[PDB]
């Protein structure tokens, strides 16, 4: 009734997934009585099974044409315009996500793993970079995923301060800091880049110094990182 | 030969819009603006704005189904009733119900429940994002505790009909006419607003003539003087002046018992004050969440 | 490896002008080694036809307006050399109000010196580094420390009157807003991107409202300083934030009147009827006080590294970190004059006071342009 | 480096390859043939043969990873026998060294690991499939893995008793009893907890153990 008796169900664009499984995520079964909502839900819980990018649901009077466009395989990994962060690591990083060679192009996490590689690079001090991914359609309802890689300058320390030292020095203190707020002329083994980890571990640096001398009461009441407004002069309070 | 019946519009997060919702919203909208069909005369805008409502509504859905939010059939029900003006709610509303949309039963009651859920989610952050600071209800409340010196406040409205700085008898009277025939069809029952729109001379006529709330003894002496014995819903005849003829209008009073010497107001403050904060953090909430989320339209 | 290879987004060239004045230097002094490369607020201030400088290192200095004379000068290093002689550390744009010059520093310092003969009136520990230009004001000192401090010191005592803590983000820019008085109530930005308006008599909050769009969700997309310095005029508060949006507020409510989708830490000039802002990206542009409708915009420095604008007889003059001071006509925006100041460019704010214009160069080159 | 010939081509190529017995050529025609064509009509079929050309280009790794994805990829295909075949066989494979081989060195006293997935892989295959045609060689193999860890064992014992670490040695050979009674490494071991015993002057479990023994005396 309303949708007529459905006699046979046909499914179009099927690549991966078996009829059976198709089925078997329908509500219906030749129910002979479906209506427009019946419809409705069919197509909701098609999409909620995750492998089609695309449903649409047909009348033929008799029979029920379900045209579906699955969602497209992953048929290569590109990496372009990257010059620090190696394409292993990067590689590793796209598979802790499931984008991988052979399976399928989840669209909605794309928006993710982009963030997720700007955000390994504003860690790093490369603020200003950006990672933008690309899908180019190949045939046979295939991708190729390629990867712009866009790294601005990175940030470089302008300064270390520390206040509320009156028994130390802010010299002494960060002389035993892994980040550095200047390099000598004649050490060129060193640099002035920033890293969120190695800020932690600076902390705790000095955290133990203090802790060390019998003071038992330090406490770092709050760490402040700045950032000039052209965004390679970091800084740390 | 073979007959579309339903198709993906848009792709929303891991949920989708139906062509069907779609249609179902285009009625809804086409039944409200048959009211009055000025709502909505536009046809693509419309049709690009229920899109963006269908695809946020998909959106909050799926966040508060993250979430968790439930609603139980006993919360449904009552939840309609007592609305329709006079209806015999729960049996004569289903019955009524039939004659519109009502194929079958359940599918108000799962719009219904959709709807609080959305709403019930909405509520949940928006607020979640409002922050009130007392000395801000305080400030609000104090200009209405200091005008409070009256014990009664009137809601007061004003037309106004001009005449120049040296009128003629003729010009006179005719003035005194038009004002004498807007206060009788002002006291036939017409409306106030539209009479002022039409032939109020005041800065206000396109407001409506709306004065607002305001202390008697602080407005001019013959206003003071011709509502000293007016009531709510009172409409009074023409005041000569030099600048022409004045008509009043009061639309609504307040007042308490306690002695203002401000006295249980600060309340009053804090609903206008949270409604204006809500609606704020709602359109920044609205926003901010469709940013943030995935969103492809197919309506090709 | 590749920090030597990678290179920067973009810079916009030199525009090519004709000027239709001369611009020449009055004089120029020197007032040490400068803020150097580190992002400050310090720049000179005028008073009474006296121009007080300072630097980084600790010296102050107080010249001569007409000629740029030394009429004296101190160093606020420490006096007995406790430590390598520490530099100050001065970052608190130099402000003169009565007979007092206020500076703060990075060391959690602010001094106040004497006009007179430079000898320090007092000193006073606050919260954290004063990053902001000091405000004074119904006979305090307002002060915006790097941890989200606002503090309020009496002008004579120099004791801390009351403190307003204000939120403070993972990662913002460097930098702090200077409050703006207006009928008892101060009106200060925030790192977190809102508006606050303050009372003098104890620092009661009235209103607190959100400027920021801060449509992203990594902290670079998140970043919205309101680092500049709000404009009060006839009972409306316009405030800019990082990202965010050129507001006008209306001050009793701190309820939103107009919004404009532009972006800056540098302060805007807000006149007549229009109001002169320089973009984040350096684009000068010109709008209304009524709205957002801009009257024309100039977009020929992009990613020069301009400093905040100043209006100087009747044009705005801007500068540039190569070193060099552009004029523009307001009316129109076209660039009416360039000049090659100074070497080492400009990173702080121009002075315009009493027919004077100031700029103090990266190396600490206090100069007066005079047409 | 594979030309894009239309996908028959590829396949007869491959197939071609495969008759030849020129391994990799094959891989690389069968890499291309799956890499390309993710989803069609050779899906399958070029996965069991990529399967069965990694076992014999003694990629063990990869062939261990084409199996657990044609395994968990098509859990009921009519075919998936053969499959759990191959994967014991690799898992055999992996315990193997040829230079060792060559010298006649008995390898039961190294590393077992290999071993005990190979026995697992073939039990699961004969329970799960007794009328597969696998099932005698996989039954067989079972055999003579059972009989390797139970060596592995004996080897362990051996080398305790040598030391005197007599609790060591009652543990290792109650354990072969309990896993592996009927090897033969068990009947070797026995004497081995006898001596265990009666070097700790529990003479009442040397006489149980004695007794068995007897019992047993074959």
């Amino acid at each position: 009734a309303e949708g007529f008796v459905v006699k046979d169900i046909h499914f179009e664009g099927l690549q991966r997934v078996a009829v059976g499984a198709a089925l078997l995520s329908m509500p219906v079964r030749t129910g002979d009585t479906v209506n427009d909502e019946d419809i409705s839900n069919t197509i909701r819980a098609l999409f909620a099974t995750g492998n089609f990018e695309d449903v649409r649901v047909l009348r033929d009077g008799d029979t029920l044409l379900v045209q579906v466009k699955e969602r497209p395989t992953i048929a290569s990994i590109t990496f372009s315009g990257n010059k620090s962060v190696k394409d292993d690591m990067l590689k590793q990083n796209l598979e802790a996500s499931g984008v991988r060679v052979g399976e399928s192009l989840d669209r909605t996490t794309i928006a993710d793993i982009e963030k997720g590689l700007e955000d390994f690079y504003y860690s790093v001090g490369k603020y200003s970079a950006s990672v933008k991914a690309v899908v180019t359609p190949l045939p046979r309802n295939r991708v190729d995923l390629k990867l712009v890689f866009q790294e601005g300058v990175s940030a470089e320390i302008q300064q270390i301060n520390i206040v509320g030292n009156h028994a130390f020095t802010t010299d002494e203190l960060i002389s035993h800091f892994q980040l550095r707020d200047e390099v000598p002329w004649w050490n060129v083994v060193g640099d002035r880049k920033y890293q969120k980890q190695k800020l932690a571990g600076d902390l705790e640096t000095l955290r133990s110094y203090y802790l060390d001398r019998g003071y038992a009461r330090f406490n770092i009441d709050s760490t402040q990182v700045s950032l000039t407004p052209d965004k390679k002069g970091i800084y740390v309070t | 030969a073979p007959q579309v019946v339903d198709k993906v519009a848009a792709v929303v997060n891991n949920g989708v819009v139906l062509e069907s919702d779609v249609d179902g919203l285009m009625q809804s909208v086409k039944l409200n603006a048959a009211q009055a069909r000025q709502q909505l005369p536009d046809d693509a805008t419309l049709r690009h704005q229920i899109m963006e409502r269908l695809i946020m509504d998909q959106i909050i859905l799926q966040m508060g189904q993250k979430m968790g939010v439930k609603i139980s059939d006993e919360q449904l029900d009552q939840a309609i009733a007592n609305i329709a003006k006079q209806n015999n709610m729960t049996l004569d509303q289903m019955r009524s119900r039939l004659a519109y949309d009502g194929l079958n039963y359940n599918t108000y009651r799962n719009q219904i429940r959709k709807e609080m859920i959305i709403s019930e989610v909405r509520n949940n952050e928006v607020r979640r994002r409002i922050t009130i600071l007392p000395q801000e209800v305080e400030s609000l409340a104090q200009q209405v505790g200091n005008q409070n010196d009256a014990s009664t406040e009137l809601n007061l409205s004003h037309i106004l009909i001009p005449l120049p700085e040296n009128p003629t008898s003729d010009q006179v009277n005719e003035a005194e006419s038009q004002a004498r025939a807007i206060v009788d069809q002002a006291r036939n029952g017409a409306d106030f607003g539209k009479l002022a729109i039409a032939h109020s001379a005041d800065q206000q006529a396109l407001n409506g003539g709306q004065m607002g709330w305001g202390r008697i003894q602080e407005l001019p002496g013959i206003f003071a003087q011709a509502l000293s014995t007016a009531k709510k819903g009172d409409i009074v005849g023409p005041i000569r002046s030099g600048v022409g003829f004045h008509i009043l209008k009061v639309n609504d009073l307040r007042g308490e018992s306690k002695n203002i010497s401000d006295a249980a107001q600060k309340d009053r403050a804090y609903r206008m004050l949270m409604n204006r904060k809500f609606s704020e953090e709602a359109a920044s909430w609205m926003q901010e969440q469709r940013a943030s989320a995935y969103v492809k339209i197919l309506s090709n | 490896l590749f920090n030597s290879e990678e290179d920067v987004v973009k810079m916009s060239p030199l525009p090519t002008v004709e000027n239709q004045f001369t611009p020449t230097t009055a004089w120029s002094t020197s007032v040490g080694s400068g803020i150097g490369n580190f992002y400050s607020n310090l720049h000179p201030a005028l008073a009474d036809n006296v121009v007080y400088a300072a630097d980084r290192a600790g010296l102050v200095k107080a010249l001569n307006a007409d000629d740029g004379k030394e009429i004296w000068s101190v160093s606020l290093a420490e006096k007995d050399g406790w430590f390598s002689k520490e530099p100050a550390l001065l970052s608190g744009g130099v402000t003169v109000s009565g007979g007092h010059v206020y500076i703060g520093s990075e060391k959690a310092q602010v001094y106040a010196l004497n006009t007179s003969d430079g000898t320090v009136a007092w000193q006073t520990k606050v919260a954290g580094e004063a990053l902001s230009r000091p405000v004074v004001s119904d006979g305090l000192v307002l002060i915006h420390t790097s941890n989200g401090q606002l503090q309020a010191l009496n002008e004579a005592d120099g004791a801390v009157k009351w403190t307003v803590n204000l939120d403070m983000p993972s990662l913002s820019l460097r930098g702090e807003s200077a409050p703006t008085t207006a009928f008892g109530a101060a009106v200060v930005g925030g790192d977190n991107g809102r508006v606050s308006a303050v009372l003098m008599e104890q620092g009661q909050m009235i209103w607190q409202q959100r400027i920021s769009q801060a449509t992203g969700s990594t902290e670079i997309d998140r970043l919205s300083d309101v680092d500049t310095t709000p404009v009060v005029v006839n009972g409306v508060v316009f405030a800019l934030a990082y990202n965010g949006n050129l507001t006008a507020l209306d001050l009793r409510s701190g309820q939103i009147m107009w919004k404009r989708e532009l972006g800056s830490v540098n302060d805007f000039i807000v006149d007549g009827n229009r109001i002169y802002l320089v973009d984040q990206n350096d684009r000068v542009m010109a709008l209304t006080i009524d709205g957002g409708v801009t009257l024309w915009t100039q977009s020929d420095l992009l990613h020069r590294l301009l400093t905040s604008p100043v209006l100087y007889n009747g044009n705005l003059v801007v500068g540039d970190s190569e070193g060099y001071l552009h004029w523009i006509n307001v009316e129109d925006g076209r660039f009416v004059a360039q000049q090659k100041v100074d070497s080492s460019g400009f990173q702080t704010e121009p002075v315009a006071a009493d027919g004077k214009l100031l700029i103090q160069a990266k190396d600490g080159t206090v100069y007066s342009i005079t047409r | 480096e594979v030309p894009d010939n239309p996908p028959n081509e590829i396949y007869a190529t491959a197939q071609q390859k495969l008759q030849d017995g020129n391994w990799r050529q094959a891989i690389t025609q069968l890499e291309a043939l799956d890499n390309r064509y993710p989803f069609g009509p050779y899906s399958q079929q070029v996965q069991l043969d990529l399967i069965y050309a990694y076992y014999k280009n003694a990629d063990l790794p990869l062939a261990q990873a084409a199996i657990d994805r044609f395994i968990r990829l098509n859990p009921t295909h009519p075919n998936i026998d053969y499959v759990m075949y191959m994967r014991g066989l690799t898992n055999m494979a992996l315990d193997d060294s040829a230079l060792q081989g060559f010298f006649g060195v008995d390898r039961s006293d190294r590393d077992p690991q290999h071993a005990r997935a190979a026995f697992s892989d073939f039990s699961k295959l004969v329970r799960g499939y007794p009328n597969s045609q696998y099932t005698t060689d996989a039954t067989k193999r079972l055999v003579f893995l059972k009989d390797r860890l139970a060596k592995y064992e004996y080897s362990v014992a051996e080398y305790y008793t040598e030391r005197g670490a007599w609790v060591a040695v009652v543990n290792r050979v109650e354990g072969m009893l309990r896993d592996y009674p009927d090897t033969q490494a068990t009947r070797d071991a026995l004497p081995l907890m006898e001596n265990a015993y009666r070097q700790m002057q529990m003479n009442a479990q040397a006489e149980k153990v004695a007794k068995i023994i007897a019992a047993n005396s074959s």
